[PDB]
Parts: C-alpha cells; sequence; structure tokens
C-alpha cells in the first residue's frame, strides 16, 4: 500500500561504492584537511574492499586525527593506511577457544 | 467560628452575619418491612445484633471493659441489600443508609473532601448507619483510620462496607474494619421456612409439600423462593406442580449431563 | 504619634484587602503582585510596614482597586502543626525487629546528635533511608517508637498530609515544614507512606500530571537538593518498592534502604505475650499453634486477634478465654487463609 | 508613618499587568501577547517603547485597557541554573585530553593540518560523565560551570533559550570554561513532534543553541558539553565536527579503574593502609564508583558502631559482606556450596 | 439552603452561589429542593422555583415513534413474540391477574439477536403497541471524558422516570457496556468503574415501580 504508482514512483538503490567510489568519498573527506600529496587513494580503496562510505569517512577522520596525534600539518598515506587498517568497525576478538 | 460559611456581601465584603452545602444529598429513607421473609437465616441477624447493637444497646458493658467498639463487618457474600436494610430497619432510628455509595466520583472525595462533615453529622446523629461499597479510596481509608478507631458519637457508629474482595487490599487490614462477615445463603431449614413464607399470601392450591422445593433450591439466594412463586403463578395464569415448573425454568442450566 | 502612624498605615489600605503572592524582590516602592487570578502590575508596596520581609512566591496583603501591596500576610498555619510540631518510647513490649530499631537509631540519632564521626573517619551522614514491607510489620511502628526514643523533638508528617489542592499548597506546605526543619531546630521530620505517586488517583484532586508534579519538584529541590540537608533529618520510609520515580532511586537523594519481614516464632511469642497479656489468659490455649499456623502474622492479626478474643470471651463475661474463642477471633481476623497443600503435601 | 503618604502619593499610576508575549507581525511589529492565561493578543504597543525591547517570550508591561506594551521586567531572574582522577577509563583519557586541550592550546595540529580542532564529544555510558568534566577542569584552565539538562527541563518558552544565551555569553566573558549539559536522553536527540503544544520551548531553545554554540562566536576558550548514556537518538545536526567530534564512551571498568577508585575513596577517609584492594576487587563483581563509595560509607558505619580510626580490611570485610552479599540484591545467595 | 423568611442561599448556574431573598408569597414548603429557581440577573431576587429541567435527551420522543406494527409482522420470532405479548401488554397494565395467582409485579427482561434474527424488531413492534411514557436510549451514550457523565445521565433518567409515570422506558446496549469483567487494571479504571457502578446501583436490586422492564440485546 506504499509504493504502487503515485506515492513513491521510482525506487532506485544506493549501491555500495564499488572500488574507487569509496576513494572518491574518502578524498572528499581528504581534500579540505591539509594532506601530504604522497597519498595514493587507489591503494587505500583497494586494501579495504566492501567498505561503505561511513567506514571510509571514519577512515579519513581517523587519519586526520592521527596526523593530529603527532600534531602534523599534513596527511600521510601512512595515516591513510592506518585508517584503512583501523578497527573498520570490526572486533575484537577474544578469541576464546 | 472557624470554617463557617457566613453572611458576606459582594458589595464591599464587609462581613454581615454568620450562617450555620450538600448535607441532604447524602442525608436523604427506607422504613422497610419485617423479618417475615427471612425464615431460618437468623444467625446472621444474631451477629448483626452482636456487632451493631453492641455499639448501641449497652455501652456500659464494654466501656466497663474499656476496649474500643467495632466499626465494620463487611457484610459481604452471595448478593442481602433487601434484608440487611429491612432488619435493623426495626430500629428505625439508627439505620441511616446514607452510604455515599451511589456517586462514586461526585459524592465521594469531590464533595467528601473530608467526609468528616458526614462524621460531623454522625456526631450529631449517633443514630446513623454507614454502609459502604467500592487513592481517593485510600484517602477516605485514611479518613477511616482517623475516625473509626473507637472514636465517633457512639464511638464506632456504623462504619461498614459490603461488596461481593480484590480492590486495593489496604482496607483489608483489620485495623480499618474489625469483622468480615459473608452471607451464607439459606439452606434446607431456612429454605423451607422461607418456602412457607413466600407461599403465605398467594392463594395457592393449599396443602402442598415445600420441603422438596427448599431442597431443589441448592442454597438459593434468599428471595429466590419469591421468584419461584412468581414463575409458578405465571404457569397458573398455585399447585405444587406450578412451583416445580417454576424451579424448572429457574434451575435448568444446570443441565447437560454426559460428563459424569 | 504612633496611633496616628497606624491610622495612616490603615489609610493606605483599601477596605477590601485582597491577597496576592509576591513575584520578585523589586524595591522601587512598587512590586509585581499576583492575586488569586494573578493581577501583576507595578503596584506600590507599603514601605514602613516591612516591604521586604516576605520573599517572592509568598502571600501578602493586596488592594482591590489597584491591587497594591497592602502588607505582609497574617501568621498563617498549616493543618499539620499538631502532628509536625510535636509537644511509647524505645519498646513498651519488646518483641519485633529488635534490630531495625537499632539501625534506624544508628542512621538517625547517632548521625544527627553526634555528627563528630563523619570527619573522624572521612564519612558522610546518611542523608536518607527507606523502610518498607507489608501493611504494618515494623516500618512506621519503629519510627513512632523512634519519635520518643531520641534526644530531639521528632516531627510526624503523614505523607498524605501534604495533599492540598490549593494553588501551590503543596509547595506551600513544603516551604512551611522546611522553614520549620531549618528555622525551628534540628528536628526529626518523619514522613510515612510517601510511596503515593504510582498507580491511583483521587476525586478530591485535579490532574496530578500538572498539579503535584511541580509540587514534588519543589519538595525534591528543597529536601535533598538546594537548601540542602546540613543536619535536617527528613527520612522517607515506605511499604512498597516499585511504583516510584527513579529520579531519587539514585543515591544522594536517599542513601540507605531497609525492609521488614514478618516477625518470627521468637518474636511471635513475644508479641503474643505483649498482646495476650491484655487478657487473663486461659493458659491451656496453645499460642504456639497460633504461632505456627499463623506463621505470617505481620502485626495486625496479633493485636486484632487478641482484642477480638477478649471480646469473644467477655461477651460471656468470662475471665478465661477458651481456645475456641481464640479460633473464632483469629479466623474472623484471618479470612482467605489456606496454607495447606501446597505445601501442604510433604513434611 | 515614615512613608505613610508617599505611597498615597505614588497612586497616579496603575498599569502594566504581567502580559506575556507570543510572537509579532510585519509591516508593523504587532507583537502577540497573553496577559496571564486568558487569550492571545496581537497587540500594537504604546509607541513610547522600543520595537525590540519587547522580545517575545517576556512578561512585559501592557495597558490595562488598550493592552499597549509598557515598561517591562523579567522578574524571572538568574536563580534557575545550578581533580586527581586524570586517568580513568584509559582510552577515554586521550581522546578527552585532545578534544579539550589541543584546540584550547594549539590550533596548529589541526588548522595547519586543515582538519578541525576536536572541540566536542559524543559521550555515552558508574561511568563518570561529570568526573570527566572535572578532570577537564583540571586542564581547561580553572573553569567549571555545571548546567544539568534536568534543571534545564523548564516550563517557560524561551526561558530555556534565554538561559542558553546567558550561559553562552557568561562563558565567552571568561575563558577555558566548562558547561555540562546531561540528560540529553531526557532532552532529546531526534526532533520528536507532537500536537500537544507542550515541549516546544525545547524546540526554540535548541535552535538557539544550534545558533550560539559553535560558529557565531564559537565556544573557543569554552567547553559546552551535551552528552548521553547512549548515542541512540542522534541527529544529522550534531555529528558536525564543529559541535561534537570525538564520540568517546566508557562503561564499567574491570578492576583497575575499580581498584584505583577504591584507593581514591580510601585515602579520602580514615582507613587502614595495610589493606589491599585486588582482594576487594575480586569481591566487586560489577559496580559504579558511588556503589563503591557506598561500600566505603558502610565501612564508615561499622567504624561508627565500633571505635575504628584506620578502617581495617575486616571493617571492609563486613562492609563487603553487606554490599556484595547482604546488599548484592538482599541476601539470597547461601545454603549451597 | 434557607436561612430566614423568604431568604435562602441558592446555588447558581453562573459560577457564584448566593444567599438571596425570595418572593415571600411562594409557598414556604416549596423552597426545599434544589429545583429550577428563577431570579433576576443583577438583583438575583428569587421569583419562583420550577420543578423540571434538563430532559434526558430523548424524552420518549413524545410524537408517534410507534412503528405501527401488530403481532405477526415481526420477522419470525414467535417464541419471543408470544412471550412479550402476553407477558407484557397484559401485565404492563394489570393489577389483579398476577394477584389472581399472587405472581409478582414484573421487572426487566432480556433478548439476544444473532445473524439472521430480528430480536430488536420485536422491541420496536412492542414500542408501537405500547402507548405510554416510554423513553428509548442506548447504553453506548454513557461513555465520555469527565466524571459520572453517563452515570449521572442514568441517575437523572431514573429520577424523571419515577417522576413522570412508572410506566415504561427502554435502553438498547449490553455488549461492551454491561461488562462483568471488572478485573483488568489496564484501561477504564474510573471509566469501567462508573459504568458498572451506574449499572448495578441503578439495578437497585430493583425499584419495583418505575420504568417497567427495560430490555437489551
Ligand atoms: N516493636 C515492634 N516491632 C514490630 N512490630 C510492632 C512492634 N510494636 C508493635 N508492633 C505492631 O506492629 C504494628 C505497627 O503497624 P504500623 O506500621 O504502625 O501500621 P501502618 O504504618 O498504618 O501501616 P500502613 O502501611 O500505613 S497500612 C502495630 O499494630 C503493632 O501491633
Ligand atoms: N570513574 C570515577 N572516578 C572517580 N570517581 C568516580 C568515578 N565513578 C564514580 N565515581 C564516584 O562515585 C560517585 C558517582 O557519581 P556519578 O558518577 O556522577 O553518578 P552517575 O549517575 O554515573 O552520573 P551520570 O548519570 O553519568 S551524569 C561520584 O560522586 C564519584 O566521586
Ligand atoms: N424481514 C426484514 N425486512 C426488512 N428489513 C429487515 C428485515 N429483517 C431485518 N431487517 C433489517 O434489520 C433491522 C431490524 O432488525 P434488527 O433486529 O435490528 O437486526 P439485528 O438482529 O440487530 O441484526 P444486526 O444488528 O444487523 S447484526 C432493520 O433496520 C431492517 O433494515
Amino acid at each position: 500500500a506504499l509504493l504502487r504508482s503515485g506515492r513513491l514512483d521510482r525506487k532506485i538503490e544506493f549501491p555500495m561504492p564499488n572500488e574507487e567510489a569509496r576513494a572518491r568519498i574518502m578524498q572528499i573527506h581528504s581534500r579540505k584537511m591539509n594532506v601530504s600529496p604522497d597519498v595514493n587513494y587507489e591503494e587505500l580503496a583497494r586494501c579495504t574492499d566492501d567498505f561503505n562510505g561511513a567506514q571510509c569517512k571514519a577512515v579519513c577522520v581517523e587519519a586526520g586525527m592521527i596526523a593530529l596525534r603527532r600534531g602534523a600539518t599534513e596527511l600521510t598515506h601512512e595515516d591513510y593506511m592506518e585508517g584503512i587498517l583501523e578497527v573498520q568497525a570490526k572486533k575484537k576478538a577474544n578469541l576464546q577457544y | 467560628t472557624p470554617n463557617c460559611r457566613v453572611a458576606l456581601r459582594n458589595d464591599s465584603y464587609t462581613l454581615h452575619k454568620i450562617l450555620p452545602d450538600p448535607l441532604v444529598s447524602l442525608m436523604m429513607k427506607v422504613p422497610d418491612s419485617t423479618y417475615e421473609m427471612i425464615g431460618g437465616l437468623d444467625k446472621q441477624i444474631k451477629e448483626i445484633k452482636e456487632v451493631i447493637e453492641l455499639p448501641v444497646k449497652h455501652p456500659e458493658l464494654f466501656e466497663a471493659l474499656g476496649i474500643a467498639q467495632p466499626k465494620g463487618v463487611l457484610l459481604y457474600g452471595p448478593p442481602k441489600t433487601l434484608l440487611a436494610r429491612a432488619v435493623a430497619h426495626h430500629t428505625d432510628c439508627t439505620f441511616i443508609r446514607v452510604s455515599g455509595s451511589e456517586l462514586v466520583q461526585k459524592f465521594i472525595g469531590e464533595g467528601a473532601r473530608m467526609v468528616r462533615e458526614l462524621f460531623v453529622m454522625a456526631r450529631e446523629h449517633a443514630p446513623s448507619i454507614i454502609f459502604m461499597d467500592e487513592s481517593e479510596v485510600q484517602r477516605t481509608m485514611l479518613e477511616l483510620l482517623n475516625q473509626l478507631d473507637g472514636f465517633e458519637a457512639t464511638k464506632n457508629i456504623k462504619v461498614i462496607m459490603a461488596t461481593n474482595d480484590i480492590l486495593d487490599s489496604a482496607l483489608l487490614r483489620p485495623g480499618r474494619i474489625d469483622r468480615k462477615i459473608e452471607f451464607p445463603p439459606p439452606n434446607e431449614e431456612a429454605r423451607l421456612d422461607i418456602l412457607k413464607i413466600h407461599s403465605r399470601k398467594m392463594n395457592l392450591t393449599r396443602g402442598i409439600n415445600l420441603r422438596k422445593i427448599a431442597e431443589l433450591m441448592p442454597g438459593a439466594s434468599g428471595a429466590e423462593v419469591k421468584g419461584v412463586c412468581t414463575e409458578a403463578g405465571m404457569y397458573a395464569l398455585v399447585t405444587q406442580e406450578d412451583f416445580e415448573m417454576a424451579v424448572a425454568k429457574v434451575m435448568q442450566k444446570d443441565s447437560e449431563k454426559n460428563m459424569s | 504619634k504612633q496611633e496616628e502612624e497606624r491610622s495612616k498605615v490603615d489609610d493606605l489600605r483599601g477596605t477590601p484587602m485582597s491577597v496576592g503572592t509576591l513575584e520578585e524582590i523589586i524595591d522601587d516602592n512598587h512590586a509585581i503582585v499576583s492575586t488569586s487570578v494573578g493581577s501583576e502590575h507595578y503596584v506600590s508596596i507599603l514601605s514602613f510596614v516591612d516591604k521586604d520581609l516576605l520573599e517572592p512566591g509568598c502571600s501578602v496583603l493586596l488592594n482591590h482597586k489597584v491591587h497594591a501591596v497592602i502588607g505582609v500576610l497574617m501568621d498563617d498555619t498549616d493543618p499539620l502543626v499538631t502532628v509536625m510540631k510535636v509537644e511509647q518510647e524505645t519498646y513498651a513490649d519488646i518483641g519485633g525487629l529488635d534490630n531495625q530499631i537499632q539501625e534506624i537509631k544508628e542512621s538517625v540519632e547517632l548521625p544527627l546528635t553526634h555528627p563528630e564521626y563523619y570527619e573522624e573517619m572521612g564519612i558522610k551522614p546518611p542523608k536518607g533511608v527507606i523502610l518498607y514491607g507489608p501493611p504494618g510489620t515494623g516500618k512506621t511502628l519503629l519510627a513512632k517508637a523512634v519519635a520518643n526514643q531520641t534526644s530531639a523533638t521528632f516531627l510526624r508528617v503523614v505523607g498524605s498530609e501534604l495533599i492540598q489542592k490549593y494553588l501551590g499548597d503543596g509547595p506551600k506546605l513544603v516551604r512551611e515544614l522546611f522553614r520549620v526543619a531549618e528555622e525551628h531546630a534540628p528536628s526529626i521530620v518523619f514522613i510515612d507512606e510517601i510511596d503515593a505517586i504510582g498507580t491511583k488517583r483521587y476525586d478530591s484532586n485535579s490532574g496530578g500530571e500538572r498539579e503535584i508534579q511541580r509540587t514534588m519538584l519543589e519538595l525534591l529541590n528543597q529536601l535533598d537538593g538546594f537548601d540542602s540537608r546540613g543536619d535536617v533529618k527528613v527520612i522517607m520510609a515506605t511499604n512498597r518498592i516499585e511504583t516510584l520515580d527513579p529520579a531519587l532511586i539514585r543515591p544522594g537523594r536517599i542513601d540507605r534502604k531497609i525492609e521488614f519481614p514478618l516477625p518470627d516464632e521468637k518474636t511471635k511469642k513475644r508479641i503474643f505475650q505483649i498482646h495476650t497479656s491484655r487478657m487473663t489468659l486461659a493458659d491451656d490455649v496453645t499460642l504456639d499453634d497460633l504461632i505456627m499456623a499463623k506463621d505470617d502474622l505481620s502485626g495486625a492479626d496479633i493485636k486484632a486477634i487478641c482484642t477480638e478474643a477478649g471480646l469473644m470471651a467477655l461477651r460471656e463475661r468470662r475471665m478465661k478465654v477458651t481456645n475456641e474463642d481464640f479460633k473464632k477471633s483469629k479466623e474472623n481476623v484471618l479470612y482467605k487463609k489456606q496454607e495447606g497443600t501446597p505445601e501442604g503435601l510433604y513434611l | 508613618a515614615a512613608d505613610k503618604q508617599t505611597l498615597q502619593s505614588e497612586q497616579p499610576l496603575q498599569v502594566a499587568r504581567c502580559t506575556k508575549i507570543i510572537n509579532a507581525d510585519s509591516e508593523d511589529p504587532k507583537y502577540i501577547i497573553n496577559v496571564k492565561q486568558f487569550a492571545k493578543f496581537v497587540v500594537d504597543l504604546s509607541d513610547q517603547v522600543a520595537p525590540t525591547d519587547i522580545e517575545e517570550g517576556m512578561r512585559v508591561g501592557v495597558d490595562r485597557n488598550k493592552y499597549q506594551i509598557h515598561i517591562p521586567l523579567p522578574p524571572k531572574i538568574d536563580p534557575t541554573v545550578t581533580y586527581s582522577d586524570v586517568g580513568g577509563c584509559k582510552e577515554q583519557i586521550e581522546k578527552l585530553r585532545e578534544v579539550v586541550e589541543t584546540p584550547l592550546l594549539h590550533p596548529e595540529r589541526f588548522v595547519n593540518l586543515g582538519i578541525e580542532p576536536p572541540k566536542g564529544v559524543l559521550l555515552f555510558g558508574g561511568t563518570g560523565k561529570t568526573l570527566c568534566a572535572r578532570a577537564v577542569a583540571n586542564r581547561t584552565d580553572a573553569c567549571f560551570i555545571r548546567v544539568i539538562g534536568s534543571e534545564l527541563v523548564q516550563k517557560y518558552v524561551g526561558e530555556g533559550a534565554r538561559m542558553v544565551r546567558e550561559l553562552f555569553e557568561m562563558a565567552r566573558t571568561k575563558k577555558a570554561c566548562l558547561i555540562f549539559f546531561d540528560e540529553i536522553d531526557a532532552i532529546g536527540g531526534a526532533r520528536f513532534d507532537d500536537g500537544a503544544g507542550g515541549d516546544n520551548e525545547v524546540q526554540r531553545t535548541m535552535l538557539e543553541l544550534i545558533n550560539q554554540l559553535d560558529g557565531f562566536d564559537p565556544r573557543g576558550n569554552i567547553k559546552v558539553l551535551m552528552a548521553t548514556n547512549r548515542p541512540d537518538t542522534l541527529d544529522p545536526a550534531l555529528m558536525r565536527p564543529g559541535r561534537l567530534d570525538r564520540k568517546i564512551e566508557f562503561s564499567l571498568p574491570d578492576l583497575e579503574g575499580r581498584t584505583h577508585i577504591f584507593k581514591i575513596h580510601a585515602r579520602s577517609m580514615s582507613v587502614e593502609r595495610d589493606i589491599r584492594f585486588e582482594l576487594l576487587a575480586r569481591l566487586c563483581p560489577n559496580s559504579t564508583g558511588a556503589e563503591i563509595r557506598s561500600v566505603c560509607t558502610e565501612a564508615g558505619m561499622f567504624a561508627i558502631r565500633a571505635r575504628r580510626k584506620i578502617a581495617t580490611e575486616k571493617d571492609f570485610l563486613e562492609a563487603v559482606n553487606k554490599v556484595i552479599k547482604s546488599y548484592a540484591k538482599f541476601s539470597a545467595t547461601p545454603r549451597y556450596m | 439552603e434557607a436561612v430566614d423568611q423568604n431568604t435562602a442561599i441558592v446555588g447558581s448556574t453562573t459560577g457564584s452561589n448566593y444567599y438571596v431573598r425570595i418572593l415571600s408569597t411562594i409557598d414556604r414548603e416549596l423552597l426545599k429542593p434544589n429545583a429550577s429557581v428563577a431570579l433576576h440577573k443583577h438583583s438575583n431576587a428569587l421569583v419562583d422555583v420550577l420543578p423540571p429541567e434538563a430532559d434526558s435527551s430523548i424524552m420518549m420522543l413524545t410524537s408517534d415513534q410507534k412503528p405501527d406494527v401488530m403481532y405477526a409482522d415481526i420477522g419470525g420470532m414467535d417464541i419471543q413474540k408470544q412471550e412479550v405479548r402476553e407477558a407484557v401488554e397484559l401485565p404492563l397494565t394489570h393489577f389483579e391477574l398476577y394477584k389472581q395467582i399472587g405472581i409478582d409485579p414484573p421487572r426487566g427482561v432480556l433478548m439476544y439477536g444473532p445473524p439472521g434474527c430480528g430480536k430488536t424488531m420485536l422491541a420496536k413492534a412492542v414500542a408501537h403497541h405500547t402507548t405510554a411514557a416510554f423513553i428509548r436510549v442506548v447504553g453506548s451514550e454513557f461513555v465520555q471524558k469527565y466524571l459520572g457523565e453517563g452515570p449521572r445521565m442514568v441517575r437523572d433518567v431514573f429520577r424523571l422516570a419515577k417522576e413522570n409515570a412508572p410506566a415504561i422506558i427502554f435502553i438498547d446496549e449490553i455488549d461492551a457496556i454491561a461488562t462483568k469483567r471488572f478485573d483488568a487494571q489496564t484501561g477504564a479504571d474510573r471509566e469501567v468503574q462508573r459504568i458498572l457502578l451506574e449499572l448495578l446501583n441503578q439495578m437497585d436490586g430493583f425499584d419495583q415501580n418505575v420504568n417497567v422492564k427495560v430490555i437489551m440485546a
């Protein structure tokens, strides 16, 4: 009763950013915040496959705050890889037997 | 005197005189009949005496004791109104079935702000009955805790409720009502006496066994003999067969064996 | 002279002297009053008669024509002074908690009377205890016995005594009783059956969602919030545990909590001899049978049972009380009691 | 009779009832008013007033007959709003330290980095939402102003927003401030709307907050903290790196923060030094610091019963019997090994 | 309440009870009830008191609400048809046939109409052949917001009923109204309270000369 023909006509999906759409969103996060240009977003996007925006947004913010840890003025692909290789919203493990 | 509605003018509010609101709304009356239709259910009447006339008849016998008088008996049980009204009616002076019970949301609380105004009346009207039925409830319960603790005109007056008990069980504390007396329905002896009673005035086909009628009543609720008389007369419109068919209409369901 | 000064102070007054609650201390010889319907102008306030003695939110004398502040209200009294402003001690019949007495002692009197320990061991006095259980087992009874067993003038405050539907009369009684607790003495403001927020309503009362809600807000802000304890013992005991707002379940508001079972055989015989003493006992009757059968005697059955047993007997004017009279007394008192199987079916 | 005739001489004026405002129109202000409770009044003021000193949501003076606005007053005034622990729940400490000090101290780790200075926290959690703010008070500078969202549950329209401006500008006067809003669970994170016509002072107040917190003279040398027990009901307006941008959380520490708080409250009172805590720590299954503080209180109760000065681990043993067995819930553990 | 000669405290309907004087010529034995007094606006000077007021919103409908029906016209309910016919139309007017067997003065009765019935139709047939002060109502009209609305409704109904003539009146709603299940503390605490209270207190056991034999179905 909610989608037939006059209420919500079109129903198009939001596919997961495929491989470099993720990196696109990521550099959208990774543009204003000053970056050391030695950052190839290709490796980043590749080494974290099936990674939705939020994760990538959490990746770039993590990298920003990582360069903030040392107090840097730039963003190194090291910190970018750190965000890529962060918890990625994955845990933990125990690992318990 | 304090708390006195007196003569005042909206003109300049210079108090003028002193005047002495809903008294009669509760204070307003059944001079009923006798026990002629009770016939064997008289032990409960004896208890009525023991617990009601004791706050009435001889205060000099338990004030000599020195211990407080009773307030409530919870004259509950199988639904009692009729005879519980008509019996101490014979006193015709203390039976004041004010009872506040009809208007649950208007006469009670919202006008019985503190029912002590009615307690005031009782202090003027020691011959007055207090029937009752079902936090306003708990509020008036606190009012009871203040009053009926051996403290009234006749010190206990008549502070009783009756129903037929799963409300707020706070009242169930005996310190709020002493006795708790169900109404055992009439049985073979009582049922037969009331059989002769309810068959008294109707010009029946006289000379008829009423014992089998009393028995066919499995502890009928008192006036059911009258109703069977009504069912009988209707068939005749009174032989024993009349009352037989009367109970047959009355008693059927119970029916439907094949489950023994 | 002085008589002329008083005559002039009366000249300032209008014959119909309305009443209006002050809103705020604004002392340009005019205030912002609030009469029974809230007449809030910049009405003058009589200067010589004390204009600033009364606080905001306090009743004052008001005019009719301009509703000017006529003066400080008369000495008003709440209907609970005789119960609160108090003009049986430890135990007249020892045979109950025999312990919660001592614990409420250590929680109320010992802190209040000798508060030289909370700096002796870096501690804090118990700002609140709750005591609860069945409808009469030793909760409020202990408080009643603690009222006499103390070096201070205890105060009795029925939890429902604070239920008056007048505008702010809830907060008004809070203010009054608290000005007492703080500006009368170190007192014992005992308030019982305070669990009245949960599952019922009244006919002699308006919508409590917006009538006693701000009332309870005032009461809470007063007791254990702002204008804090100091040494103001106002402890809140109860009967239930459930229906309450957890805005105070958290500590600070009230710290400790205590329950009440029903008394045991050792205490059953105790309160028996306490109550069975009120009658020339036919010693052939078996208290222990009553004690084990009625093994859950909160404290009302014992009293009621023995009083009604005396009534049963002295109906016949007998001195002794045969066992059957005790049976009848208790079973009248003890309705709806079936403790057999289950269980009922063992040993 | 020191002034018994001046009061009879002030008489020439009797005007300006309470007369609260509602809103205002255009092409002329036409402020809208209710006097006390009677009705809505789209008034036109007495032109001898200011077209803006009658800010809607104020009890202003207003004619008794024509209801034109007159000399106002807010007789509702200010009385409405009420650290060695540095190192607690471990991970929380670093993120808190960064978000507080690094913008307050070095806008270089981010500005030059282009990232923004972490200036907000979405905290969720016996966790210690205040104790963290106080460990920050050790570090912000020396400023700590408690404003609990519970007291912030007020029933006057704009009075909440007015307190918003009050606190926001009192903070901007000082520096390195702390403003601790809690019970945002009770305040609300998702913009629940009901036709009850009730909790909308929260609406205007929170939009005013959005306006005045960060951006439009941001907190800067000030920390205004709104946090929850749970990030359950968020809003796309709060995840902004300008408003709250750390999202720390903590819960029951295992035993180490536990033992630490044990010792904290111990030295905070007359205790025996020869006692240990890891033993007591094992005793502690799951508890907040206040519960533990309650253990300390019960030890004090024993030391009030018996004349103790250095509260011994036997006093604490009885206190543990209480808190964890006689207060674990009631007593219902024993009679089976 | 009255204080002195032709002067009484009298409840208002405006919002302020007053203690006013009355026209003395009024029979002194008529100012006892809270009946429909009448006074001047400003003077509030009692001129006279009126017995009736505030009808029960159906007031028997007073015209020819009689569906103009005879016995067999009902859609086939011969059991109830005969029963109601000879046990109502004769007993509703009689004094001696019941007494010719001392039967009793009668009281309420009951019907129940399932699918493919007409139990209500029988009621309307009798409503035709009845020719006295019968008022029709529905118990559903007793459930509102404030206190005792429907309770006071049925109360004043009883009053005006025993007042006009103890002949006949009927109401038609039983389900979700006459609810024996007093036992659920979830919904209709005061609502079902006042509902079933009015029901039983108006049962009165009975009243034996009023509103003879309301039915429901
Ligand atoms: N020292 C005692 N210990 C325990 N019980 C006692 C003691 N002394 C007397 N009692 C009994 O305990 C009862 C005390 O009941 P209360 O708690 O005062 O009743 P209550 O406070 O009205 O209860 P509620 O919840 O308000 S209905 C009395 O009826 C005594 O018989
Ligand atoms: N992590 C901690 N470090 C030091 N003291 C603590 C800690 N946790 C609790 N306490 C102490 O125990 C008491 C508990 O108070 P709070 O932690 O403020 O209570 P709370 O209910 O957790 O507060 P909220 O709801 O999170 S604002 C405080 O008075 C502290 O002194
Ligand atoms: N034989 C019929 N001829 C015409 N209409 C009929 C007939 N029987 C029933 N009806 C309709 O049903 C109504 C009267 O019958 P009722 O006794 O009220 O029915 P019922 O037993 O209440 O069944 P419900 O209420 O519809 S489930 C009238 O409004 C008619 O329209």
